[PDB]
RNA sequence: CCCGUCUUGAAACACGGACCAAGGAGUCUGACAUGUGUGCGAGUCAACGGGCGAGUAAACCCGUAAGGCGUAAGGAAGCUGAUUGGUGGGAUCCCCCUGAGGGGUGCACCGCCGACCGACCUUGAUCUUCUGAGAAGGGUUCGAGUGUGAGCAUACCUGUCG
RNA sequence: GCAAAUCGUUCGUCUGACUUGGGUAUAGGGGCGAAAGACUAAUCGAACCGUCUAGUAGCUGGUUCCCUCCGAAGUUUCCCUCAGGAUAGCUGGAGCUCGCGUGCGAGUUCUAUCGGGUAAAGCCAAUGAUUAGAGGCCUCGGGGCCUCGACCUAUUCUCAAACUUUAAAUAGGUAGGACGGCGCGGCUGCUUUGUUGAGCCGCGCCACGGAAUCAAGAGCUCCAAGUGGGCCAUUUUUGGUAAGCAGAACUGGCGAUGCGGGAUGAACCGGAAGCCGGGUUACGGUGCCAAACUGCGCGCUAACCUAGAUCCCA
RNA sequence: AUGACUCUCUUAAGGUAGCCAAAUGCCUCGUCAUCUAAUUAGUGACGCGCAUGAAUGGAUUAACGAGAUUCCCACUGUCCC
RNA sequence: AGCUCAACGAGAACAGAAAUCUCGUGUGGAACAGAAGGGUAAAAGCUCGUUUGAUUCUGAUUUCCAGUACGAAUACGAACCGUGAAAGCGUGGCCUAACGAUCCUUUAGACCUUCGGAAUUCGAAGCUAGAGGUGUCAGAAAAGUUACCACAGGGAUAACUGGCUUGUGGCAGCCAAGCGUUCAUAGCGACGUUGCUUUUUGAUCCUUCGAUGUCGGCUCUUCCUAUCAUUGUGAAGCAGAAUUCACCAAGUGUUGGAUUGUUCACCCACCAAUAGGGAACGUGAGCUGGGUUUAGACCGUCGUGAGACAGGUUAGUUUUACC
RNA sequence: GGAUGCGAUCAUACCAGCACUAACGCACCGGAUCCCAUCAGAACUCCGAAGUUAAGCGUGCUUGGGCGAGAGUAGUACUAGGAUGGGUGACCCCCUGGGAAGUCCUCGUGUUGCAUCCCU
């Protein structure tokens, strides 16, 4: 799958509520914080004895994911998300079919 | 879903008629549909955008709206031990004018002209059509009789055209 | 569990059935205590029943603060204006309570 | 054999009698059994089954909607079986008479101060043994807590039914089912 | 594993129960563009 | 053909049963729900406790800003908070007429469609302490809402759960 | 049984790693073991005693009076779900709203109209399979001008669950008025070049009920039980040589149901039932068993094989 | 006929000394010899050995055994009966 | 927007069956990502131009179906766009599959809400939409062994007998190509075709799991005939002798041994003959216990191991009648 | 009676061969400055009016193919319901009903709306 760098897409922003060009990036999960709420109640239960509080999936199943496109509008600076179908191959701004 | 496809044994429903593939007669666009309209709903299968599901194909429901394409029409459905009316939007494509209360409307007013002319006269009568009666005696007239006789077997013709 | 009833939470999965609590003894519950004051009454004869004298108090929070009550005891500021000291209050059935402020 | 349902009897049922033992009721039962005979009046007939019914079944007219039901009907007299109770909500009560099985101390005291008149079932035998001039009026039976319940199921499409819950907040069924930010809204 | 085998029976035991009909039926589903001026019409309506 | 029992199927070469007496298994309690009976009713409830009293574990009396449930909902929350019905059927009654008739009356209930409160969205003349007020005007959105209350206590059957 | 390990005869060893008494040490996930998971008070692959404890059990067994009325299900979906549960269906109870033939209801037909691709048929129609000759023999290969096969034309035998032009029977959908029709006005922000349409509203007028038959009536709501192993038969039908085999389709039946017939039998035939008298039948019968003819007629059969003798059916 | 020898793939190493249809061999009642009138038994040999083999010890071994097995002599009611 | 494909025919230096080029015919016999079906010709195919409707905001409907969710699809409404002169078309792929809850995490969005004594700034917590996954796919976090074994049950379900069935096994018939020196049928019967039998083994799972004692032999009786011998006969390629085919026929008999636990088999020997079977694969309160099939033990192979082996080996309690 | 423009029905309208046509049309046709267009003014586009009815379009014909209709195939095949019907079975008769399809044979070869124009 190949994706153009840049897309005209419409924009939400109330300064633009209109098609704007958009720069794409892939969306990258970011790294999990410590302080929160769910990390502080699992380190809380994780004390002491008792071994694994938790289930550990183990039964992985799929060979792919949902790559998303980041699209940051050019106009207002802000960003959407737009997911795609599954790939195994991803690329942003490849050469095209033919050139 | 669940072990069938919205289009599972539609090979000989959905397929066109023999000889009647291609363009469709634009006569099928200047239709005019209205609310309370009868039509018999008949899948198009050129025509992949709003076709019912293969259950509709068949059937006769009532026109209860209408859009720039399509029209939504009531269609009985038996479900165990109820009747549901499903409420589905087909495209005009799919769907032909159904003539089945066609002689309803002339019937009324051939009704009411006859018990307006009875009323003037002070007949009462009945407007209600009969099924077929009993035929009255009559004569019918002698004519050479041809005498019907069984006919000898012949084990050559038990066969089409003979052995 | 069947049919459409509001889910249930009885807290019966303890050992519940050595926690009760009759009320059995609460007619001879209310004797006693009668019993106990009309002693006490006569104790301190000639003394009122009621007790000791208890101040005006207002009711806490903001649900409460349009009502008065009966309070523990009149406060040090109080009894000072009134004349009284504090020392000799509680000894002619007056009750004092150090604790309280006046704003 | 005889090819019919249960032997062509009937299977329904209807109340044919009070279940209550009430002795007044009893005696107005027998009133309006032997009106209803001698008279073949619709008025009386309607008033002896309706003697019959439950407590849900004869639910109470408040005074306000039955001021509204009885203007520009003065003359007539408003007949209620069931209990007539007094509106707050209600500020000018005109003179009316009123029957019903039984009137609020509020509600009474109200009527009577306007003028009014309140009446049992054995006074209107007397004063309308055919009904007639009669405003026959019922409460709004389906206006209870029981009726919110029914109906389809809180969970299904196009349903308002209202469902059981120990309590109300946010944690009491708000979560998935009831929203589209856990799993759908149903 | 799978059957009809009394189905049918059991469900012109009561069945087959046609829906209500009323004069008027929801206009849920019909095309807003139509609704809105027919909302219209009726408020201005003498 | 031997009863009881599980079973598609029992007289069964399926199991229990030698015989008699007596004992022997859907109960009590908490929560909720529908139904029904009863009391009162926009309220209802004497429940902790107090006053007493059959010299008295009962009965009787007491709710003074007590409390529970109800009387208002929507929203995660900050918060805001019901302008008060139209129509098609319909019980009963009244008038005319003596028709499968025509008028007036139109409760309950059901269908249909507005309006009102709130979440969300949208809208902004005119003001204001700059973030609020609100003339007008909204929405295929959402609500266990509103549009002259129906609840509370209590008895019992049945049902779910501990 | 003398005996919860004994008795008889026969056997191993018998100065040694020998036999034995008493004292003493090791205690339960512990001891002790020349090792058999042996032994630890008739208990050992984890002793015994009390307690937690009325431990839990989707599994087995049982579950106590009488009449009366109604009366099932072995099917759907989901579940570490397949001996279970929930869910819908079937069922009871409670009613309520109406109705009395003017019913707006029906496991039925009639009339009008719509959909279909099974049975059959078709190949002398596409696709696929397939037999034989005939003519033309132009042009290609084959071999020896000849010659076989390829080719072309017109014919011909026989075929298809996953082929088909065509195409039934049976079954499926819709419609046959008062929620009808017409006339004159009105509303709109929707629609049109257009008060043009669309829908709705008001008023006036008309409407003998607008096919047959039936209608022990119609609608609505609440609470809840049981069930969620099925089996049999005509017919259609898949796997299998076949099966009292396994699995589906429509209906009925058994299960839950006696009663008459089939000698006997859950399902075949008849037929379903309060307690009785009389009458008459259904299926099946009328030589005896055994209620009813050795009844009145024609023919066939002669079995020295146990002649033959009644749907399912042996 | 067999394969000292050669070629070729290849392993950490390619079972060496020995032993074997063995209490270890499926095929199998293996083949040959021996024991018998006759032997799926016994013994001695043979070995591309399903799946033998060196202190997971290999191959032997006098003496010993209430250990498993075959044969011969004596003996007999085990049997003819 | 323009164009028409597969294939074939007739032509052109190198060039041929097959390169490229020209004309003609050409209903799709091509192509359309993938399975199959359907669909499509101034197109849905091919070649070019411009592009991002593979966009934002809800609700409704269909398929699934409990008329729940998810996935997928369809028809509108309100925005913003693409493309074309325009009508129009476009909310991914021509249509029918290509996918995923709660909790938690992470990202995006709203000069948004809260941190409850009052504030500010970090941090944290909420609201709305996506992403990280559960393939047992309505979604626990999960390796063996037991021959030392236990419990609740199951004839809803295996290992016997019996029952249905008879493929397989066994036995028999019909047709007549041919064999038989000659000669279809003395005796045989290819190619086909019709049956019987329940002494084979399978198929099934109807009965029995609060138990019908599970191999063989020994002993003992009775029964069958599809007749091995014996009695009476017909046929022959029957001279005699012997043998073969067939008929009536179950009265009588059908043995002693080596090896093997065997059933089966094989050999030695005798004999008129050494036929084949049934009776819960007759027969364990009749025996026996060699085998199989508990616990001890050894080998080989397998397994890291505990242990496994329709592989071999040796030792291993056979109860009760008086109804 | 026709043509032309837009059509409706989409073969009785198609395919093949042969023959024929007044007038107005419709065509072929001439040219390449401009718009436009390609390897190519062939096509497309623009401008034009010398020539021709040769083709196209139109009409007719063919013991033509196809297509459409009828007859026949045939009360045949199949089929709903019924039987204590026949038969060892396979299958089949009868009873109350419904009821096809190739071959062969005959016939047919479009109809029609709005507008403009010719015959006038
Ligand atoms: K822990
Ligand atoms: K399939
Ligand atoms: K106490
Ligand atoms: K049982
Ligand atoms: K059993
Ligand atoms: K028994
Ligand atoms: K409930
Ligand atoms: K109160
Ligand atoms: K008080
Ligand atoms: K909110
Ligand atoms: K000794
Ligand atoms: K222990
Ligand atoms: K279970
Ligand atoms: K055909
Ligand atoms: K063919
Ligand atoms: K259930
Ligand atoms: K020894
Ligand atoms: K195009
Ligand atoms: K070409
Ligand atoms: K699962
Ligand atoms: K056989
Ligand atoms: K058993
Ligand atoms: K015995
Ligand atoms: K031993
Ligand atoms: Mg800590
Ligand atoms: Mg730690
Ligand atoms: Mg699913
Ligand atoms: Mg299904
Ligand atoms: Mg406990
Ligand atoms: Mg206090
Ligand atoms: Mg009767
Ligand atoms: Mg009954
Ligand atoms: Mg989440
Ligand atoms: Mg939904
Ligand atoms: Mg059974
Ligand atoms: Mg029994
Ligand atoms: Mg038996
Ligand atoms: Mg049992
Ligand atoms: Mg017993
Ligand atoms: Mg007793
Ligand atoms: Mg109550
Ligand atoms: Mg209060
Ligand atoms: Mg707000
Ligand atoms: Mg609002
Ligand atoms: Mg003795
Ligand atoms: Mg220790
Ligand atoms: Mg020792
Ligand atoms: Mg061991
Ligand atoms: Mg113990
Ligand atoms: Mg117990
Ligand atoms: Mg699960
Ligand atoms: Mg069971
Ligand atoms: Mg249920
Ligand atoms: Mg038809
Ligand atoms: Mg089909
Ligand atoms: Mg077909
Ligand atoms: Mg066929
Ligand atoms: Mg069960
Ligand atoms: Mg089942
Ligand atoms: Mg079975
Ligand atoms: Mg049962
Ligand atoms: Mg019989
Ligand atoms: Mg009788
Ligand atoms: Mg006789
Ligand atoms: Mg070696
Ligand atoms: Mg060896
Ligand atoms: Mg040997
Ligand atoms: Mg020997
Ligand atoms: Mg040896
Ligand atoms: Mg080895
Ligand atoms: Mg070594
Ligand atoms: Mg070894
Ligand atoms: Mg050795
Ligand atoms: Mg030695
Ligand atoms: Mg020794
Ligand atoms: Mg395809
Ligand atoms: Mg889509
Ligand atoms: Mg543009
Ligand atoms: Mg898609
Ligand atoms: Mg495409
Ligand atoms: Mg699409
Ligand atoms: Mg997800
Ligand atoms: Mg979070
Ligand atoms: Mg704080
Ligand atoms: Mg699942
Ligand atoms: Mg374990
Ligand atoms: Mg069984
Ligand atoms: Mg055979
Ligand atoms: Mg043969
Ligand atoms: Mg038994
Ligand atoms: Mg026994
Ligand atoms: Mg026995
Ligand atoms: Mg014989
Ligand atoms: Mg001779
Ligand atoms: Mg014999
Ligand atoms: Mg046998
Ligand atoms: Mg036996
Ligand atoms: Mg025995
Ligand atoms: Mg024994
Ligand atoms: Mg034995
Ligand atoms: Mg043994
Ligand atoms: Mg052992
Ligand atoms: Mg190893
Ligand atoms: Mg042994
Ligand atoms: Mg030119
Ligand atoms: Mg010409
Ligand atoms: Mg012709
Ligand atoms: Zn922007």
């Amino acid at each position: 799958v190949n994706v153009p760098k840049t897309k005209k897409t419409y924009c939400k922003s109330k300064e633009c509520k209109k098609h704007t060009l958009h720069k794409v990036t892939q969306y990258k999960k970011g790294k999990d914080s410590l302080a929160a709420q769910g990390k502080r109640r699992y380190d809380r239960k994780q004390s002491g004895y008792g071994g694994q509080t938790k289930p550990v999936f183990h039964k992985k199943a799929k060979t792919t994911k949902k790559i998303v496109l980041r699209l940051q509008c050019q106009g207002c600076k802000h960003v959407s998300q737009h997911p795609i179908k599954r790939c195994k191959h991803f690329e942003i701004g490849g050469d095209k079919k033919g050139k | 879903p669940a072990g069938h496809g919205l289009r599972s044994r539609t090979r000989d429903s959905f397929s066109r008629a023999f000889r009647k593939k291609g363009t469709i007669a634009l006569s099928t666009y200047l239709r005019i549909f209205k609310i309370g309209d009868y039509v018999d709903i008949k899948v198009n299968g050129a025509i992949h955008k709003g076709m019912p599901h293969k259950f509709y194909h068949g059937r006769t429901g009532r026109v209860w709206n209408v859009t720039k394409r399509a029209v939504g029409v009531e269609v009985n459905k038996q479900v165990r031990n109820k009747i549901l009316r499903k409420r589905i939007h087909v495209r005009i494509e799919h769907v032909q004018q159904s003539r089945c209360t066609e002689e309803v409307r002339e019937r009324i007013k051939k009704n009411d002209q006859l018990k307006a002319d009875a009323k003037a006269r002070g007949e009462v009568i009945s407007t209600k059509r009969q099924p077929l009666g009993p035929k009255p005696g009559f004569m019918v007239e002698g004519a050479t009789l041809e005498t019907v006789t069984p006919i000898p077997y012949d084990v050559v013709n038990d066969l089409k055209g003979g052995y | 569990m069947k049919h459409n009833n509001v889910i249930p939470n009885g807290h019966f999965k303890k050992h519940w059935q050595n926690y009760v609590r009759t009320w059995f003894n609460q007619p001879a519950r209310k004797t006693r205590r009668r019993a106990a004051r009309q002693k006490k009454a006569a104790t301190i004869f000639p003394r009122p029943t009621a007790g000791s004298l208890r101040p005006i108090v207002h009711g806490q929070t903001l649900k409460y603060n349009m009502k008065v009550r009966a309070g523990r005891g009149f406060s040090l500021e109080e009894l000072k204006a009134a004349g009284i000291p504090k020392k000799l209050a509680p000894t002619i059935g007056i009750a004092v309570d150090h604790r309280r402020r006046n704003r | 054999g005889i090819d019919l349902v249960a032997g062509g009897k009937s299977k329904k049922t209807k109340r044919t009698a009070p279940k209550s033992d009430d002795v007044y009721l009893k005696l107005l039962v027998k009133l309006y059994r032997f009106l209803a005979r001698r008279t073949g009046s619709k008025f009386n007939a309607v008033i002896l089954k309706r003697l019959f019914m439950s407590k849900i079944n004869k639910p109470p007219l408040s005074l306000s909607r039955l001021i509204t039901y009885a203007t520009g009907k003065g003359d007539n007299i408003v007949v209620l079986v069931g209990t007539v109770t007094d509106d707050v909500r209600a500020y000018e009560v005109p003179k009316i008479k009123v029957c019903a099985l039984k009137f609020t101390e509020t509600a009474r005291a109200r009527i009577e101060k306007a003028g009014g008149e309140c009446l049992t079932f054995d006074q209107l035998a007397l004063r309308a043994p055919l009904g007639q001039n009669t405003l026959l009026l019922r409460g709004p039976k389906n206006s209870r807590e029981a009726v919110k319940h029914f109906g389809p199921a809180p969970g299904v499409p196009h349903s308002h039914t209202k469902p059981y819950v120990r309590a109300k907040g946010r944690k009491f069924e708000r979560a998935r089912g009831k929203r589209n930010s856990r799993g759908y809204k149903a | 594993n799978h059957t009809a085998h009394n189905q049918s029976y059991k469900a012109h035991r009561n069945g087959i129960k046609k829906p209500k009909s009323h004069r008027h039926s929801s206009t849920k589903g019909m095309d807003p563009k139509f609704l809105r001026n027919q909302r219209y019409a009726r408020k201005h309506n003498k």
